[PDB]
């Protein structure tokens, strides 16, 4: 049939993006913790100076 | 006794405070926060919240 | 439609959209540049035809 009647094969991916212990993180990996000077942390996503 | 005084201090204060509460208002956006609106869009589509 | 939780895991979003495969792939709320550094509290998986 023509592809306007075809079946497409679809996934719905719902990003709850909430605030609680998160699951799912992402490639990137970690870095050493760091202390007590000025750097552009980032924890679980949220981006932070 | 120290009226006038007192209420000049509150209404300058409630002022400020007030000035800073505005922050947590999206305004219509996503989220209040600047931030996770820059790293929750691409710039094209983050512009129109910002 | 059925719903598999994704969770409890590490993810990689860049092959799947990346991938030719997929003709139709839209977000809505996020861009998909920038889904492999940010962590999710759950992600909902519905898949139907």
């Amino acid at each position: 049939n023509g592809v306007g009647y075809q079946p497409y094969r679809v996934v719905v991916l719902s990003f709850e993006l909430l605030h609680a212990p998160a699951t799912v993180c992402g490639p990137k990996k970690s870095t050493n913790l760091v202390k007590n000077k000025c750097v552009n942390f980032n924890f679980n996503g949220l981006t932070g100076t | 006794a120290l009226g006038k005084l007192q209420d000049v201090v509150n209404q300058n204060a409630q002022a400020l405070n007030t000035l800073v509460k505005q922050l947590s208002s999206n305004f219509g956006a996503i989220s209040s926060v600047l931030n996770d609106i820059l790293s929750r869009l691409d710039p094209p589509e983050a512009e129109v919240q910002i | 439609w059925n719903r598999k939780r994704i969770s409890n895991c590490v993810a990689d979003y860049s092959v799947l959209y990346n991938s030719a495969s997929f003709s139709t792939f839209k977000c809505y709320g996020v861009s998909p540049t920038k889904l492999n550094d940010l962590c999710f509290t759950n992600v909902y998986a519905d898949s139907f035809v």
